[PDB]
């Protein structure tokens, strides 16, 4: 089974480089092309360029010629992505895909900007009559003001997820970010059922499990 | 550059029935090998895109049979036979014959489902928020059909303007619905000088709007 793993999301400030990885498994790396793509949050994907990692041989999307720089590590079967003179217009996915766009990184999140991290707070919406209809309960967790994204959040350890939405985050005019995750459940387990969601903000190395309690 | 045109942003469909996303190139992707160089990608939400079609009409492997590509060397046509509510997400096509390879700015495909008005729930801040210094009302708005959905905030019934935020789910991979939070923001002590908070829901699937709301202090 073929895996391109991607380094983790990157928290840069502006006029500086990163470093991007992609390292290939399950085949032989220098026999196949690597690929990268951008994509900014919500908006569709942009070819930067192409590495050939057995001869080292690039080609560049003109448009990131001054950007980007492509390499290849045999020995550790990695290809690398260097951004140079970042700007918040870097903001965005990178993603690394085998030739063709068959197999695919599983994508590394970059944020340009000179704000610094910040951890959320997490408060319960708790469920109650205002919140009960016809057997059903509503409750969740207000995960407010952090700083970069992303935010993940399971329920209780992974083992809800029927009924679960969790909503994209929003920048609030504070310039942090903010989001919530809900859960419907029989209203009839209130009593009997704990509730937790889990908060993972790992630019804080924030972790929180908070208990939602009926009120 | 070769550009990528998808003239289109969304399309609609029923599941069970059949659909076409277009696409088209500002030049022939034809090569003298005879393979037309055009393929075409789903990305589901919070997913790495994936193949569906190589060389224009082939199918990629373990893509289901129901996904075709057809067309011209400018002109393409991906067709999902018998759509399923899974199949919901964003449709790219993509040049591989010239450099730059180029992307089309993508075509959502939209689930129809039947129409369904939101549940409302509405959650007072929490008392930990509060001791804190600020107030967050939260109002939900659960697994509705379609997305189309307006909130307006009323505090002891003065409408709210420049204070409330929305976020909306993408259309889920099951049920088709959308669900959707509107955040209402104030300082504690703003919270505190008022009695009544209420949020008002108009939809297509609502005859008149639903309000829910609360009393400060239970
Ligand atoms: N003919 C292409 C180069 C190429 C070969 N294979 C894929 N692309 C160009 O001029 O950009």
């Amino acid at each position: 089974q073929v895996q391109l793993q991607q380094s983790g999301a990157e928290l840069v400030r502006p006029g500086t480089s990163v470093k991007v990885s992609c390292k290939a498994s399950g085949y032989a790396f220098t026999n196949y092309l690597i690929e990268w793509i951008k994509q900014r949050p919500g908006q569709g994907l942009e070819w930067i360029g192409v590495i050939n990692p057995g001869s080292g041989g690039t080609n560049y999307n003109e448009k990131f010629r001054v950007k980007a720089t492509l390499t290849a590590d045999k020995s550790s079967s990695t290809a690398y992505m260097q951004l140079s003179s970042l700007t918040s217009d870097d903001s965005a996915v990178y993603f690394c895909a085998r030739g063709g766009g068959y197999y695919w990184g599983q994508g590394t999140l970059v944020t340009v900007s000179a704000a610094s991290t910040k951890g959320p707070s997490v408060f319960p919406l708790a469920p109650s009559s205002k919140s009960t209809s016809g057997g059903t309960a509503a409750l969740g967790c207000l995960v407010k003001d952090y700083f970069p994204e992303p935010v993940t959040v399971s329920w209780n350890s992974g083992a809800l997820t029927s009924g679960v939405h969790t909503f994209p985050a929003v920048l609030q005019s504070s310039g942090l970010y903010s989001l919530s995750s809900v859960v419907t459940v029989p209203s009839s387990s209130l009593g009997t059922q704990t509730y937790i969601c889990n908060v993972n903000h790992k630019p804080s190395n924030t972790k929180v499990d908070k208990k939602v309690e009926p009120k | 550059d070769i550009v990528m045109t998808q003239a289109a942003p969304s399309v609609p469909v029923t599941p069970g029935e059949s659909v076409s996303i277009s696409c088209r190139s500002s030049k022939s992707l034809l090569h003298s090998n005879g393979n037309t160089y055009l393929f075409w990608f789903l990305q589901r939400p919070g997913q790495s895109p994936q193949v569906l079609i190589y060389r224009m009409s082939n199918l990629a492997s373990g893509v289901p049979d129901r996904f075709s590509g057809s067309g011209s060397g400018t002109a393409f046509t991906l067709r999902i036979s018998r759509v399923e509510a899974e199949d919901v997400g964003v449709y790219y096509c993509m040049q591989h014959l010239e450099y730059p390879y180029t992307f089309g700015s993508g075509t959502r495909l939209e689930i129809k489902r039947t129409v369904a008005a939101p549940s409302v729930f509405i959650f007072p801040p929490s008392d930990e928020q509060l001791k804190s210094g600020t107030a967050s009302v939260v109002c939900l708005l659960n697994n509705f059909y379609p997305r189309e959905a307006k909130v307006q905030w009323k505090v002891d019934n003065a409408l709210q303007s420049g204070n409330s935020q929305e976020s909306v789910t993408e259309q889920d991979s099951k049920d088709s619905t959308y669900s959707l939070s509107s955040t209402l923001t104030l300082s504690k002590a703003d919270y505190e000088k008022h009695k009544v908070y209420a949020c008002e829901v108009t939809h297509q699937g609502l005859s008149s709007p639903v309000t829910k709301s609360f009393n400060r202090g239970e």
